[PDB]
């Protein structure tokens, strides 16, 4: 069961050289060569590092890839940063054959000053118990680079019944906006005692606690 | 100039057999592999099938129950067989080029355009417009979000309004989720100042061409 992880999101500024990863998790990634593919929003996926060092005639040789058997994880380098290598990077490794890859990674240029988000929590309103529904509602704006992950808890527990998170569009200010639900009953919302949505931005976190 | 080009219908029902055949322009299979690729919705590529100019095939072993891949060197294609489709199968299929030795593909230089193959049996539905009441209370920033949540509509798209577009500060549109039972949903709040809430009137005005549902909801500070 050998599968493919990349780094939601990786902040850094054009001018310095950025790293990408991708870890194996069951096998090791010596036994095939690794592939990097960068996805620009709205393009297939075209080949950036290729035989584990080389590049495609055409592409500059600052994309540099490298393989580390020591933890079994991959590198996608970025010498000269540029603000035109906002794509989607993805990996490759072999499974007996298996095209798999990972999960994405996105890459941002950072021509902004790096902004906190603000998280606002609305619990189901009074509303949708006659209709036997129940959702909890996260929002989360202003903020930069827009890529953050949301793990909904249950009585301080994990939980991913209903977990529908889509990519955050472009605001009037250039900023981000977040979308993460969780689709319930209104058996479980009257069920537990602590409801919260989290997003990890970056490396620091903002939560709040909405309770019925 | 290698070309690659795939197609099929696009729209399947569970417990279906899913065929697809991708043609190749410009070339043989002679020595050069072809691979199936899908891209299931939010995350990365994977493969099903393989197979050459003779007939071997390689297969993915989760989905090797399910996969049939088949060459027809007479007019230069190759085929996708996707028996017992369920809902976790939604992706666009790509077929890409290979060249390589002893099974395993050592170069990928072209891919295809990739088709969109839909698994799902949700009917056409109105959407179930949810007003979301914040705490009404001024918080360490002097904001208040009110809005309307937008559930179980089938399918795309559905656009929200405020105050038939009277508010434009704080409203922002978003773009769809999916529910695994077949159906969708949306979001819209308006970030109104903390001093001009409680007394000011903001409603959300909800449009689902596809079901012809307009509705029009009330949203209240607290209770």
């Amino acid at each position: 069961n050998f599968m493919l992880t990349q780094p939601h999101s990786v902040s850094e500024s054009p001018g310095k050289t950025v790293t990408i990863s991708c870890t194996g998790s069951s096998g090791s990634i010596a036994s095939n060569y690794v592939q990097w593919y960068q996805q620009r929003p709205g393009s297939a996926p075209t080949t950036v590092i290729y035989e584990d060092n080389q590049r495609p005639s055409g592409v500059p040789d600052r994309f540099s890839g490298s393989i580390d058997s020591s933890s079994n994880s991959a590198s996608l380098t970025i010498s000269g940063l540029r603000t035109e290598d906002e794509a989607d990077y993805y990996c490759q490794s072999y499974d007996s054959g298996i095209w798999v890859f990972g999960g994405g990674t996105k890459l941002t240029v950072l021509g902004q000053p790096k902004a906190a988000p603000s998280v606002t929590l609305f619990p189901p309103s009074s509303e949708e118990l006659q209709a036997n529904k129940a959702t909890l509602v996260c929002l989360i704006s202003d903020f930069y680079p827009g890529a953050v992950t949301v793990a909904w808890k249950a009585d301080s527990s994990p939980v991913k019944a209903g977990v529908e998170t889509t990519t955050p569009s472009k605001q009037s200010n250039n900023k981000y906006a977040a979308s993460s639900y969780l689709s319930l009953t209104p058996e479980q919302w009257k069920s537990h005692r602590s409801y919260s949505c989290q997003v990890t931005h970056e490396g620091s976190t903002v939560e709040k606690t909405v309770a019925p | 100039q290698v070309q690659l080009v795939e197609w099929g219908a696009g729209l399947l029902k569970p417990s279906e057999t899913l065929s697809l055949t991708c043609a190749v322009y410009g070339g043989s299979f002679s020595g050069y592999y072809w691979s199936w690729i899908r891209q299931p919705p939010g995350k990365g590529l994977e493969w099903i099938g393989l197979i050459n100019h003779s007939g071997s095939t390689n297969y993915n072993p989760s989905l090797k129950s399910r996969v049939t891949i088949s060459l027809d060197t007479s007019k230069n294609q190759f085929s996708l067989k996707l028996t017992s489709v369920t809902a976790a199968d939604t992706a666009v299929y790509y077929c890409a080029r290979g060249l390589g030795i002893f099974g395993v593909v050592t170069l990928s230089d072209v891919w295809g355009q990739g088709t969109t193959v839909t698994v799902s049996s949700a009917s056409t539905k109105g959407p179930s417009v949810f007003p979301l009441a914040p705490s009404s209370k001024s918080t360490s920033g002097g904001t208040a979000a009110l809005g309307c949540l937008v559930k179980d509509y089938f399918p795309e798209p559905v656009t929200v309004s405020w105050n038939s577009g009277a508010l434009t500060s704080g409203v922002h549109t978003f773009p769809a989720v999916l529910q695994s039972s077949g159906l969708y949903s949306l979001s819209s709040v308006v970030t109104v100042p903390s001093s001009s809430l409680g007394t000011q009137t903001y409603i959300c005005n909800v449009n689902h061409k596809p079901s012809n549902t307009k509705v029009d909801k009330k949203v209240e500070p607290k209770s």
